[PDB]
């Protein structure tokens, strides 16, 4: 009874960062060593836990929040950070516990002519709360005038696509990011290592 | 769209009041129409936006209102400039009127 | 709160001109920039505009085919390039933006650049 990490990491499609996909993992054995020692990740950064002791600590739930962002923005997926992703798409709490895993998927996601199927939020009335998932497409009102469903001056579509191309430099290449949030509640603690 | 700005030239001495007229070729949202003042040799500044609201720094000598006008309650020597109307309706097709020269 | 425009340019017919405006004192990345041009003694003509955050652009039909507007966050600068210059293009080009602070922007173009003359000549 192993945890379905294959369904997260080997997925055909990944969600846009503005609408990240939260998969709940429970009642299983999480063989974290498979991921840690895979050496297929460019980023594997753990907060609150040691990356080689992940097997020993049990959790109530493990949440795999999966999304696609560009390289330069990978550094924003961290507690205490600010920026377009950290504030308007996916924000981690200052006391976040878990591991942030990311890898370069340029040869999988980039398309000739640009892959524009991945979007992020640019405009929001306020910053997100930790783990808040805002997927509204309502036109952003930058001014004092209602947009009434019409784009124009001070009326913007809140989302924009990433131009992922095979000729992009690394900072503009797509990365697949999975954040494994470790939650410990008043609970039996069902997810543990082998 | 075509914004018709009249008169070509408005001749009126200081101390008096004036009205400038910008006539749209169709009904337009008042929220997207604005007036600018260009003192010759300088970039223009915003006076009225949203058809009726004063821009920051604009004195009560001016006020706002298809027929949009700039209301000048009183003319002082620095209020003699070319006035333009602008339409921001939609994403494209923004235009300016010809500009009224007030002397 | 200012928008500082680049210097004047002299170009040959058929070549391109690059003009730019650097914003300071306000949240450039939340604003939008429009470009207009004025021949001496003439009315203001609208050229096009860009939303700084989005990178989305729209152009006047008259120039559309040969005009491109871009921007770069790292220098808070908006750029415009007009290709295939014609002698009749000689004009002073201006840029403008609304004032933005935090999540709120003004409802009109309050901030204007100084204007740059672009000359197309032999
Ligand atoms: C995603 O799929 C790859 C390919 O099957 C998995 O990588 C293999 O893992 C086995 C078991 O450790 C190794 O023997 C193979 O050599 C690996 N192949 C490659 C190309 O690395 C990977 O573990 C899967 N990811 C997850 C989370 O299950």
């Amino acid at each position: 009874n192993l945890c379905p990490f294959g369904e997260v990491f080997n997925a055909t499609r990944f969600a846009s960062v503005y609408a990240w996909n939260r998969k709940r993992i429970s009642n299983c054995v999480a063989d974290y060593s498979v991921l840690y020692n895979s050496a297929s990740f460019s980023t594997f950064k753990c907060y609150g836990v040691s990356p080689t002791k992940l097997n020993d600590l049990c959790f109530t739930n493990v949440y795999a929040d999966s999304f696609v962002i560009r390289g330069d923005e990978v550094r924003q997926i961290a507690p205490g950070q600010t920026g377009k992703i950290a504030d308007y798409n996916y924000k981690l709490p200052d006391d976040f516990t878990g591991c942030v895993i990311a890898w370069n998927s340029n040869n999988l996601d980039s398309k000739v002519g640009g892959n524009y199927n991945y979007l992020y939020r640019l405009f929001r009335k306020s910053n997100l709360k930790p783990f808040e998932r805002d997927i509204s497409t309502e036109i952003y009102q930058a001014g004092s005038t209602p947009c009434n469903g019409v784009e124009g001056f001070n009326c913007y579509f809140p989302l924009q696509s990433y131009g992922f191309q095979p000729t992009n430099g690394v900072g503009y290449q797509p990365y697949r990011v999975v954040v494994l949030s470790f939650e410990l509640l008043h609970a039996p603690a069902t997810v543990c290592g082998p | 769209i075509v914004l018709t700005q009249t008169p070509g030239t408005l001749s009126l001495s200081p101390g008096e009041r004036a009205t400038l007229s910008c006539r749209a070729s169709q009904s337009v949202s008042s929220s997207y129409l604005a007036w600018y003042q260009q003192k010759p040799g300088q970039a223009p500044r915003l006076l009225i936006y949203g058809a009726s609201s004063r821009a920051t720094g604009i004195p009560d000598r001016f006020s706002g209102s298809t027929d949009f006008t700039l209301t000048i309650s009183r003319l002082e020597p620095e209020d003699f400039a070319v006035y333009y109307c602008q339409q921001y309706v939609g994403l494209t097709g923004w235009t300016f009127g010809q500009g009224t020269k007030v002397e | 709160v200012q928008l500082v425009q680049s210097g004047p340019e002299v170009k040959k017919p058929g070549t391109s001109v690059r003009v730019s405006c650097k914003a300071s004192g306000f949240t450039f990345t939340s604003s939008a920039v429009q470009w207009v041009r004025q021949a001496r003694g003439q009315r203001l003509e609208w050229v096009g505009w860009i939303v700084v955050g989005s990178g989305n652009t729209n152009y006047a039909q008259k120039f559309h085919e040969r005009v491109t507007i871009t921007r770069d966050m790292s220098t808070s600068t908006a750029y415009m390039e007009l290709s295939s210059l014609r002698s009749e293009d000689t004009a002073v080009y201006y840029c403008a933006s609304p004032y933005c602070s935090g999540g709120s922007c003004s409802d009109g173009f309050d901030i204007w650049g100084q204007g740059t003359m672009v000359t197309v000549s032999s």
